[PDB]
């Protein structure tokens, strides 16, 4: 019985492009660059594209990337809610313990949606 | 010797047309469409950013507009008209400086920037390079013969939503001079991942084992 | 030697095999079993292994197979018609798939049965359908009629 | 005593088993034969006729939350969510070879029921895991937790 | 002091009440079900069926009508009144003689007559016991403490589709004018799997370890 | 988004119960008791309810039990179509080649939906 | 049948792929042996009655010359004094330790042991052995042949 | 090809030679000798005990003496003249009886009575034997085809020490009047083992498979 | 550092083993009948009784002979003989698993008198 | 930080759950040795120079008494001519086999094998090690103590 | 008490018991091992960065090098045939703007135990010997060393009779420093080769400590 | 009952010290310092302490280290033969196929009796 919309993300997408159809839906960002906020270890049931190494870690946010549905619900089809997407550098020493104090300015940069964040 | 993926591809292609998911037609667009891709146009974009300060600003803001001047639309390039489905439409460049070298992964999977760049090395895809690069970057940089003083900045940038990167490197000595072509020259896909710094003279990437398959091209 | 070294390098990574361990097999153990850090393990999305150890291997390049080139062809092309978005793909291909396949099949090979499977749980084909594409795809090979392009007819 | 010592080290041994342990970290297509392919895609739920050794069956005392979990799970094909051959299928069957023999019966029982609500949009992932997250609340705040735990 | 697998079922249950799939009366109707059934039922087929031959042939013809006559009816009896949704409406019964016994097995899974017999055993459920029962029988009743004459046909019936089964051993001598009740008091669950037979003086399956449960029933 | 109907089954089976709402959709049956057949080693991608262990062995069908679609489209939502079930002996050596001529008559009864079956 | 023969192989690669929690051990500290782990690693090899162990279809095996020749070899030095059948036992069926005891064949063990006992006793050196190894490999590469195992070409 | 075991074997020998640990001429009687071993001693000691009781109380309560009367002087047949090193010289002969049944392994390695039995099978010196036998007997006699009453006391001999066993089982039904060579007959290595019973018509052990060496004789 | 290599031979030929250590352990500590428990003592290295008769009870059926132990003679030590015995064993008392179905089942072993103590 | 910790513990955990082909080996036959697996099973164990590893956050160990007490009867014994140190490596790191070698810890070889060299070379039979064994463990149980580890 | 700690007791009253060594010969030998630490090393270091011929002489000669910080492999330990397991030649590596060695003993944990004292934990672990002389340049990097491309980085693997020391660098910012100033940055770590010496720092880089379960 | 001399080593060593007390017993050395040498693959049963990964490589003699039994026969109680033992110089890259290029200096020292050694 169940029919699938296969014209749904073309029609919306098309001439504009993909995270760019999501613009202007998620309304204002909870955070902004500069901010320093702490990864919370939310339920990763099934799926996750926050990685697990990331948890409980603080960064800082160095750019507002775009918006689009969090991939723990794109990826079940799902998606009528829209957030923003921040890049965030966190500190290697920060990560792993055992990170050299020789290599004391190496970082890591990666993306996490909002719902991630708090914070720190 | 068909294999048991040869005869499954087979089945799922036709399988797809038959039920018209997809057309005869929009296969043969997409391979032609791969087939064109490489790391020529990142390449240029490089040299391009080498070239004038003001692409490179450019380049470093807004990926996305700048690749346009590569021939590299990121929406309108592909297919779709809407960017291609697994490398969406966010490109950023990561500048290299004198004080930070930047090196890509995709610990998730394999996130790379297809349209710009081509397809993925299979060490990129592999869970040993997705294990370690982010944990002991300077240790997987060195097997790849690649060492940066201490106290410069490696950033390893893990490409886990829709942003894919490349990495800009730092122009290196003894190019004064040179042309956009020659610049562009040296520019090798491994530096675009940022396993691997331009240099005069060293056109391809740095020769490694080959595993052949069963049956290529 | 380079007989020599074939073998020496041959011998390191054939003791690697009997490297001792305490290997404990698991048989649908009782819930008293399970601790939350092994309920954690389990529940793992597989895709997620950033950071865990790994040895040093000298990275290789491997020619693209003929049917990889179609399967990432085939799974871009679902995409681009709306049979799913890329993430959809990913959570079937590199998570839904389970531990042991994740790790003990190869990359495309994930791609190419996640392709399958789409066609399947989204019921744009039955799995009786697939399964009887299945039996005949290999009576055409089979038979001497050829394969695509991967095998041509057998002639005169 | 002496006996379950004996008995102890005759289970411990079993550990230090030699054997030529060969891990996989994404073999390329030409070291996958047809052999291996079968043996990866086969359904894991499929077990009789493998080998196994003699174990002294034992009965299991019922946990409150495997009773709820078997309710749960037959309401939910009673009321149309899914027939019982779809939770085989997903239950035995999708969650591959390492969760399958890994976790417990019911925990995979648990998991597909949670499953079955996500995969056809009853529930959003999200829903879940902020469910999760509620649940472990009630829990931490002293509300309790149903029959398992009083406030 | 809770565990993962409580904290999610509770979330599971609370999720599927919240959006309407099933109700809180559902879940607890379908417990109290559950709780109801046992082996009683089929242990008093058993024993009808060695009293009246005209029974024994219904019950080994069609085991559905059959068990009517205990009061289970596989259609109706279950609170969807279409069948218990995972045991479905086909029991058959097996009936053992002399030159036949019969033991059963899920290899696939765990599949059982729950309506008329009630939860399987841990043990049925174990990846072992699936994967040993069809190919080497006699060992596993052997050590189940079970054997018979190298003669006899020991038929394994694996319950992967939708047929669920009982198994009608046969009458153990020592039961000379018993009545119906005395004989279905040795009929044990075991005996109606297949790993044990009937003996008088025995009403309870035999001792095994138990494994303890972390919370279970107060 | 995708509408499930979760009312077909019980409209359905109400009453009459499972598989016995499937009689008569299968139409007349391939194959009778008493005949012989072997099981066909048909493709188990993804899901399948004939055993491993009987593939390529040949059995005595013993009884039509019931009509039913079967297992591998019902487990993904297909119950367009029906067919016949059949309830097969198999004799023990048959199975396991190391099986003892000791125990000469012993059998594995098990059933298995006609598409698996051919005249052996 | 060649399907038969599928299915038997696929039911035997299938234990390959059986789950386990696998705890590669390198050198642990003595505060990670327990008294259970100090018995079941200081254990002697040869004592497996009462271990589990799965029903495998039993098989006879041809004897190799090879074989034949290493028992005479056994029974002759012990025969001649260098060693009781105990000592061989002992050297034989623990010594050898756990991996070695079953990764390797029987008559494997038996034949390692007898080189064993000529190095240990200090009847030869093991430099004597090393040299005789080699010299053998290069017997056989000349094409002068090897006893009854290969005639000279 | 020769093997690694070919060479080692050879190599082995030679220096054993070589350092008159023992003579060419040693190895050769001791090869001969063992070439004379079989299982025709023990079947006739077993039928002997059928048709003489007195015999059979000799076997039972002195196996060393009544192996002399099928030509096994267990100290004086061996070229060492006190016995083979690793067989010893204490047989020992268990009687089955209606209530009685035995089976012999050596978990410890596969002690075997070579003497008056021959070489040990290779399934009889396996771990997997020498593991199961001695705890689920019943079950592994099963997978050879024997089945005894649940009365019956199956007991399990483990030759540890320096005694080794044959096993006497009970005559069978259907041998009215045969000859010491008939019994004989039908009493085969497996049933001095003790995974089988004696059948008229069966004079060879149970077929099983066969695995065949790279070099056998 | 020399090997006797003559010893055993002279020891033993014409004679057997373990013909040859006849009466040099003197009177046996045990007699036919006596129920003794399997001591557990220290298998470092070597040891003949196994782990798994450790600590049960069984029935002496036969002195069989007089021998060093093998703990003793596997290492060239040959100066001290004992008393070996053959012990039966119920399957049940090695065996928690084992079926009260098979009752009468036993096992048979040797063991040297250092291992035994009365039950 | 506890969700660092529980991430940490969560890296090392999941390795116990790589995949593998695992073949158990049960006294294979001869002809299912390849003159590869030959050189692997008959290797010495202590020679594992080049071996792939991963990396592991490298730390110090307090030392046990008992350790400092094993080595030195360990080079008491060389000291006093019971062996040569080259004799003590080879019976030590390669004698011992593969699964000791690498399953138990360092100075737990070193002292297993100071008690093997008493026995293989004749000083204390077998018997008398057993007995001392018994021995300590009594003066242990009865309350008597046990050198500098245990006071009466 | 542990499987560990009878067992040692056993043998060490057996040895004793059947005259191999005395109670006195045990005691002897820890009171030795007590006396060892890695001061001689850092001083022979210290005493060759400025003297030119000393240091000469511990390049050549490591053994009469020895003798200047008062370690004679020889006659200092308690047998006066040198330790039985370390033996007598010790040999200095010299580290140069194009030179610097490390240390392992791939085969067990060869140490230069007299001038040096007990082996680390990790040096003697299978990870250590595996790895480092096959990926010198990255496990050095796990421990805070990394040296230009150009440099030769040598791996001494201690697998027969020699021992050796490393003689690092004399790092800048050390002008006028006396000879115990000198010393004491030459950490034991600098010796093994997985450090070099720095100004204010004077002690092993802190790490992970195991504890025992029974220790001093 | 062999007898075992226990006061050998000490008679010979003490005042000397091990290998010094071997010196001058290997008689002339076959190789010198330069030479260029291949690590012969002698059989490595039982025991060895030439390392598997410098079978088959060619290296460079530095130093004649001393004289001494080789330790295959010394771990067995055999002290009647002593040779020369060298040290020798390997090119990383010639023992790791792997080596990078950037680090073309990189070398391993280790020490191997004459035995191994054949001219390369
Ligand atoms: O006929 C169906 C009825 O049967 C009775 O035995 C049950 O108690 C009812 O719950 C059920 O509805
Ligand atoms: O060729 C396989 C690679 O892995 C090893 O066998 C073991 O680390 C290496 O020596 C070789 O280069
Ligand atoms: O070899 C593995 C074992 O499993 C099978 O392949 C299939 O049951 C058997 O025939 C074999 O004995
Ligand atoms: O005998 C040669 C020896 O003498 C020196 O050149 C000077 O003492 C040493 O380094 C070397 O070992
Ligand atoms: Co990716
Ligand atoms: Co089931
Ligand atoms: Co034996
Ligand atoms: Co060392």
């Amino acid at each position: 019985k169940p029919v699938w919309d296969r014209t749904h993300h073309a029609k919306m997408a098309t001439g504009i492009g993909d995270p760019q159809c999501f613009k202007g839906m998620a309304g204002k960002s909870k955070f902004n660059v500069g901010d320093r906020v702490r990864i919370k270890d939310l339920p990763d049931l099934f799926y996750t594209r926050t990685m697990t190494y990331t948890r409980g870690a603080t960064g800082t946010i160095v750019r507002l990337v775009y918006e689009s549905p969090a991939a723990e619900d794109e990826a079940f089809g799902n998606e009528e809610n829209v957030e923003w997407f921040y890049s965030i550098v966190f500190a290697q020493k920060d990560l792993w313990p055992e990170y050299s104090d020789t290599f004391a300015n190496d970082t890591l940069e990666t993306e996490i949606p909002e719902r991630y964040l708090e914070k720190a | 010797e068909v294999s048991d993926f040869e005869i499954l591809e087979m089945a799922v292609r036709e399988l797809a047309i038959e039920k018209g998911l997809f057309s005869a037609e929009d296969h043969r667009v997409w391979k032609d469409y791969v087939h064109t891709l490489g790391p020529l146009p990142a390449a240029r974009l490089v040299a391009k950013a080498w070239l004038d300060p003001e692409y490179k600003k450019l380049c470093i803001e807004d990926g996305v507009e700048a690749s346009k001047a590569v021939g590299v639309n990121w929406v309108t390039s592909p297919p779709t008209q809407f960017g291609t489905p697994s490398d969406y439409c966010n490109l950023r460049v990561l500048a290299d400086s004198p004080t930070l070298k930047h090196v890509v992964v995709c610990t998730l999977c394999s996130c790379y920037p297809r349209p710009i760049l081509g397809q993925s090395p299979e060490w990129y895809r592999s869970p040993n390079y997705r294990r370690r690069l982010v944990r002991w970057p300077r240790q997987v940089l060195a097997e790849f013969g690649l060492q940066l003083p201490s106290e410069v900045q490696i950033r390893v940038a893990d490409s886990n939503q829709k942003t894919r990167y490349i990495v800009m490197p730092v122009r290196p000595e003894g190019t004064d001079g040179w042309t956009e072509d020659q610049l562009a020259e040296i520019v090798t896909r491994d530096c675009l991942i940022g396993v691997a710094v331009p240099k005069p003279g060293i056109t391809v990437n740095a020769k490694r084992p080959v595993l052949k398959a069963n049956r290529p091209v | 030697s380079s007989s020599i070294r074939e073998e020496v390098h041959r011998h390191l990574g054939t003791v690697a095999l009997m490297q001792p361990a305490l290997h404990q097999q698991t048989h649908a153990p009782a819930p008293t079993e399970i601790t939350h850090t092994l309920f954690r393990a389990y529940t793992r999305v597989p895709h997620d292994v950033g950071g865990e150890a790994d040895v040093p291997i000298e990275y290789h390049e491997k020619e693209e197979e003929i049917w990889e080139l179609n399967t990432f062809a085939t799974c871009e092309c679902l995409a681009w018609r709306g049979v799913w978005t890329a993430e959809e793909r990913r959570r079937k291909q590199n998570c839904d798939v389970g531990q042991t396949v994740y790790l003990g099949m190869p990359y495309y090979g994930r791609w190419l049965l996640t392709a399958a499977r789409i066609l399947v749980d989204k019921q744009f084909v039955t799995l009786t359908e697939l399964h009887n594409k299945i039996v005949e795809m290999r009576e055409r090979v089979a038979s001497g009629q050829g394969l695509g392009e991967y095998l041509p007819p057998k002639a005169k």
